[PDB]
């Protein structure tokens, strides 16, 4: 009875009735074994736990050097992760297993074959989460062996990789901190000056991985957990982020290498949106003096990658991400969409995406139309009444006649979730309207009252939900001042 | 709690209307929570 | 811009029973021939059908909305069926026989439920926007507060709310938009408009005018109250505070107001269907029909109302006359348009070539 | 530079750009590099070009599915097939082409494939009969035979896999089609039928095969009520509800303890998960005519949470999560005619599962303990205060005034308790938000404390609550400073 | 159930000089020693550390919360600080020096901006409830309504002004009260000419102009914006409601009712009014040298602390984690506050994902995919 085990192990979970060594020794049976072992690790109560915890790890351990086929080896790091996590709370165990148990399964861990990479990756990563102090012992095999596979073509080994190398300056603060973030925003500051020779054949193809994984790991430093405060030097990063974004492809050369480094544009400039995302989510809102450079990025980087879906189609849609984030973060303080010519670019930008334009597609631009209406709603219902009334009479001729005009081809709203972000906008208007300006309340009742008979389960619950919020505009409970 | 209104008053300027959601003429606003 | 028409009707139909103009063109989109409509009786089904309740008669004919011809399908009830109305959503159909309310049903087409409490004839049926309540006002000065939910599911049902504060027939009534948090706004010939409340049931208003009102309707935003009445005059009751609509000549029965508060349409009884511009009562157009207006509201056009070539999805069943699964559907529409975005048939073929290199 | 092609093969696609794929496809070494050529082209070609080379492209697909070659290969090969028959859909030359002469050939080839490669061939099935659905149709005895074998495999991507190509039968083929359906939903609800009447005897090895095939047929039927079909249907709800409550009615007292008990003891909550998935697929397809049968479905709530309640996680989560989403759908999808908290004997044996559900409670553990009941019931709680809000009574409003808010307060300013999740957060802080809104006329909500209570959100260490907290004082900025009396 | 503090500060400080002590019980929770506080100038910051101006000199104590001794941090301004007040958040702090509004921030310790535009002393500093705008008022009878965004990302030369100029009082200004909001709150600026204007601050009109009978010297409002609690230079406190509403403009107290409406018991000025969080008990200073709660809902008091001196500073606050423990050393030390006008961010990071930790059934299904997939 194998097969059946992995259901007998959920249905014996789901009853809770554990939480209230044997077939492991045989290469034939060592999944049988693993199964319970899994079960045993993962509800067992205090005392059972406490009590067989270090023999547990050590037949962990034993599986792990045994040349056993590499889904064995998988099952036997997942049990691992647990039995680390659950014994690092304990503190009798968690000493013993820090002092006399760690750098035997960091050694075993390390000296793996080379076709279990993943394993030993996802192993370690646990190892050094749970049991920070301990590994400083082999922190250079670690550096070295973290290193060798940042640049891995493997999306997934890449990204373990990444993960596990993001919190070298942890084991053992501050200084290592700050240390290690002066080294990669150098090595970053080199490979750019080998790949735009322009404007600042196979050894591109691998310069592009070597930037990507060393902006990976920065992105990663920036904004995971720590336990000591850091200097932050938000200048230099956005130097380079500002750097980065500052060749386009009308200064990129035609004559000889000049096809592969325009081919590869893109991909760094996501990256250096990636930079500015994890950026804006560490730092959080102090920012402020720093974001007129930030609102004026987003316009430039949406008007130098502007031209069936439309090309460039994931630029475009991390930016707008990434202004959901800005508005999100900051509140009403974050100064979009008012005043500026850069604020008159980005709402020139979020109105050509919005508007609706045989071998082809159905819902052409479905991505990019649902960004920039979830970042143009959120900006407007947060800073609001600090737009010209202007911008709000543009919308008001917009909107309104585009929410009674999808429920009556190649366009993007005839998704859901591009209709539901509509009907958000419409209610973000409604609920902060500029002084001047009053809102259509009459014209936008009646198209919350077209929406819930529609079909769909989200567009018809959302224009339910939205009609409640609207009674309350029109049945006042106190007297208007 | 509910307003009684002429029709040629209300035509001219000596009457108003003043409806809420959950009272007629009067907010019936206070509620009876507390922290304690 | 949307489009939108203005359904008018009449009582002595020479040769058609239904006359679908544009509101800001005058042309006559679709006509359809049949008998006469009942005062108080038409009601669009689902978008597709349109039901009309017969003058005096027992039967409710029904008209494709794109076929200028009765079809087969005619309804019967055992009396003089008085007012129709359709849920919104399009799923029951609501007759007015004698003193009973009849409840049907559309996708499979039996009677659910014979409801009978008014002391004399049913005379105006409506739903709150949403079909939650539907509320029937009778000639016995009673106005009852019915619920979709316990009505349904009994074993007798009984209502929610008995409003009894009027001395004299009800005429008209307008619920106002959502659920349990509409607002009703009835009328009856003792010359007083009513606006009640449907979460509580207590009067809130109850502005008394000079003359028999006999129409109520309320712009989507509750911010005027364009009360009829029986001399001619259309008056104008400003709820968020010269406001007299003049030019008719006899009782108004028909008012509906445009989507965007700023048009009137009115059906009186001296054949004419007039359109003021209601912010400095003036009058922009006055077809007059060949008999007294018997329905008349401003409808937004539909889908079927534009494609010369629409058929309906589903037909019609055959409508029972007697009391009491097998719910007749089409599939797969609540998940119409959720499809794999561009950024989705992509994603996945990128990670079915990567798993492949590996 | 083979490693290279995705990355080179994406950063092509990015910009939009669009001999060698057919040169590189006559070969084992290079048969990768090709099959993604081809992937690129076939997926972003003008119409001239797919017009000029999609009879070519797929007999080279086809060329290519009978060569015994790795794994791998056949699975690029079917993506890439999916795509193919997908674009050839639209073009009604290329469409009657195809249907008329490869499909028949392209059928065969795709079950001629090894044991090994199943899944491709499942996957390879339903791209030929979704979007072609006429042509295959000459072989459905054969789709049936190899669907029905594999609708019981243990593995959960092969089952679910079959049980989507299984339910595609009645659309196959050429009036009939509703008959077809018909016929196909009555023998799976008798074949439910007598299995469920094989696991209940009462009230070592076989049951685990009995289960199996229960649990494919029930998955069958779900997705058979839930899915896209071109006639119109007679769903049969009252058979469907019998079948639901049936399953629902044996609980854990009543499984006898002696001979083969315990097996049946612990294989009841797969059951009782597959009947509630079952009547949440019919929720989800007969949509709000569910209103006449109101009572059935708004008492196996209380009676489902009855036969499943009891630093630990309580026992019977995925059961108690899975009736609050089935309550939730219920509410969503009828409105304010749901009718459920109402008043009545089973409307308030199910407040108590809620209210006992959403409250708080040197040692092992975890702290998010019990995370997930607490996001469910209180989603539901939420959901059923929006729509159904008016109408219910004072004292339930006032019991969860009394509840809520000095819990909200205290999480804030004040170990191991459900509410340390950025969910179980942010569902309160919607639930208050619901209160608020739509209040019973009788008792007023207290609008001075939520207010101070939504002013400690917005200042929060988090971004989920922190933009809810401060996205709901734009909200309730309107109770308090209205525009008309 | 939550728990509510009144902290209160006495201008004579014999022993204590901010005594901490429970709103329905009475007792003691925190105090202080040190020097003398001063009218407006007392503001908590992060929940954390209790700074305070000094009366006459010019420069501001800082206590720790847990601590009742003071630290050997002093901000220093150059000229008498008047008034002071920490942004909600805590990310700033910003004091009143003479006519100067200086603007500090607390992560790195700079002073970014000298504000400057008032014509004489500035009396009254409060943050909008969430720290985008600051309203200011002084002693040449204006109030200014700044906006955070505006004066910390100008250009070096570029002298930002003030979003709005509210002139219409026509004597000093004593107190203020910014609601919750935003660019949607409310403010209730009230002077020395027997008035209390509530204005508006996304648009910039007045809405009402209540006047009084005596110089009013504290105005507070509730929550919900339902009563407006002004202060009197005789002792009576003042009532208005507005919800009631008659329907105009610029009313008048005495057609506004009386005698049931009024708050008595005072002998002398009332500098201090703050209400409740529910909204049914009013803690009002003087300076008569009481501080005494009263009954909103019945218009009687409860009771009459007595503190020795003019009482400066009373307020109400919902008890943070830092009084209720024990310990709780603070999460960052503070800086070194510069007096010269001027990267480098100090903070914690792993903040904005604190529990987004995987539930139990998600790392139940990821195990059970681990085996399903291996079992393959």
């Amino acid at each position: 009875s194998a097969p059946h085990l992995p259901g007998l192990m959920c249905l014996l979970r789901l009853h809770g009735s554990v939480g209230g060594n044997a077939r492991l020794s045989s290469i034939k049976t060592r999944f049988e074994g693993l199964c319970l072992l899994s079960l045993l690790v993962g509800e067992s109560p205090t005392e059972l736990f406490q009590q067989h915890c270090v023999s547990w790890l050590r037949s962990i351990q034993q599986v792990l050097q045994t040349q056993d086929p590499p889904a064995t080896m998988e099952l036997a790091v997942a049990v691992l992760r647990d039995l680390l996590r659950y014994a690092a709370q304990l503190p009798a165990l968690f000493r013993d297993i820090s002092m006399n148990h760690l750098p035997g399964l960091l050694t075993s861990l390390l000296g793996l074959r080379p076709e279990c990479e993943q394993s030993a990756l996802e192993g370690m990563k646990a190892c050094m989460t749970y049991f920070p102090r301990a590994c400083g012992s082999l922190k250079g095999k670690l550096a070295s062996f973290f290193l060798s596979r940042v640049d891995a073509l493997s999306p997934q080994l890449q990204q373990l990789a990444c993960e596990c190398y993001s919190r070298l300056p942890s084991l053992g603060h501050t200084e290592s901190w700050e240390q290690e973030l002066h080294s990669l925003l150098a090595s970053l500051h080199t490979l750019l000056g080998a790949l735009y020779e322009g404007a600042e054949a196979h050894v591109l193809l691998q310069l592009r991985q070597r930037f990507s994984g060393l902006a990976r790991c920065l992105g990663l430093m920036l904004s995971s957990e720590f336990g000591a405060p850091v200097s932050v030097p938000v200048q230099e990063i956005l130097d380079f982020i500002c750097r980065t974004l500052s060749v386009s492809s009308k200064n990129i050369s035609l004559h000889g290498d000049g096809p592969l480094r325009l081919l590869l544009l893109p991909s760094i400039h996501l990256e250096a949106l990636d930079l500015l995302s994890a950026l804006i989510l560490a730092c959080g809102s102090r920012l402020l003096r720093f974001g007129i450079l930030i609102g004026r990025l987003l316009p430039q980087v949406l008007n130098s990658w502007s031209i069936q879906e439309r090309p460039y189609s994931t630029v475009r849609t991390k930016v707008y991400a990434i202004l959901e984030l800005w508005v999100q973060v900051c509140g009403a303080s974050a100064g979009m969409l008012q005043g500026g010519a850069s604020g008159e670019a980005l709402l020139t930008h979020l109105l050509s995406d919005i508007s609706p334009p045989r071998k082809g597609d159905s819902n052409a631009n479905s991505d990019v139309c649902a960004a920039a209406l979830r970042g143009l709603s959120r900006t407007i219902l947060m800073c609001g009444p600090l737009i010209k009334e202007e911008t709000h009479r543009r919308l008001h001729d917009l909107v309104l006649p585009l929410v009674m005009g999808v429920q009556q081809g190649s366009s993007p709203y005839t998704s859901s979730r591009c209709r539901r972000e509509l009907y958000c906008l419409l209610l973000a208007l409604l609920l902060a309207p500029s002084p001047r300006c009053p809102p259509p309340l009459a014209c936008a009742l009646q198209a919350f009252s077209l929406g819930q008979r529609e079909d769909s389960l989200e567009v018809s619950s959302f224009c339910s939900e939205a009609l409640v919020t609207c009674a309350a505009l029109t049945h006042p409970r106190v007297p208007p001042l | 709690n509910s307003i009684f209104i002429n029709w040629k008053e209300h035509a001219n300027d000596q009457q108003h209307i003043q409806v809420y959601e959950n009272g007629g003429s009067q907010p019936n606003v206070s509620s009876q929570f507390r922290l304690r | 811009a949307p489009m939108e028409v203005a359904v008018c009707t009449d009582s002595a139909a020479p040769m058609w029973s239904c006359i679908v103009w544009e509101l800001h063109s005058g042309a006559n989109l679709l006509t359809y021939r049949g008998g006469q409509a009942g005062p108080r009786g038409l009601a669009l089904l689902n978008g597709e059908y349109l039901l009309a309740a017969q003058l005096g008669k027992n039967y409710i004919s029904a008209w494709e909305l794109q076929r200028k011809d009765q079809l087969q399908q005619k309804i019967m009830c055992p009396g003089p069926v008085t007012c129709l109305t359709a849920s919104p959503n399009g799923l029951y159909v609501l007759a007015g026989v004698a003193e009973s309310i009849h409840l049907w049903e559309v996708s499979t087409g039996n009677l659910l439920v014979i409801l009978s409490r008014h002391y004399q004839d049913v005379s105006c049926l409506q739903f709150t926007g949403d079909s939650s309540h539907f509320i029937s006002g009778g000639k016995d000065c009673l106005v009852l507060v019915w619920s979709l939910c316990s009505v349904l599911q009994a074993d007798i049902p009984a209502p929610r709310h008995v409003w009894s504060h009027h001395a004299l027939p009800i005429t008209d009534l307008h619920c106002g938009f959502g659920g349990p948090l509409a607002r009703v706004a009835t009328s009856s010939l003792d010359q007083t408009v009513k606006l009640w409340e449907v979460s509580s049931g207590e009067l809130l208003l109850s502005v008394l005018f000079d003359v028999s009102i006999m129409a109520v309707t309320m712009d989507l935003a509750e911010h005027h109250m364009f009360c009829g009445g029986s001399e001619g005059s259309i008056f104008q009751v400003d709820l968020f505070t010269g406001k007299v609509f003049k030019g008719h000549r006899n009782q108004v029965t028909c008012l509906s107001v445009s989507t965007d508060g700023s048009v009137l349409l009115s059906g009186s009884h001296d054949e004419t269907v007039r359109l003021w511009d209601v912010q400095s009562k003036q009058c922009i157009r006055t077809v007059a029909l060949k008999g007294p207006v018997t329905n008349a509201a401003i409808l937004l056009a539909p889908v079927s109302m534009l494609s010369s070539d629409f058929r309906p999805s589903l037909p019609l069943p055959h409508f029972n006359k007697h009391l009491l699964g097998g719910l007749t559907l089409r599939l797969g529409l609540h998940q119409q348009g959720s499809e794999p975005s561009y950024l989705d048939r992509t994603e996945q073929l990128q990670a079915v070539l990567c798993s492949t290199m590996e």
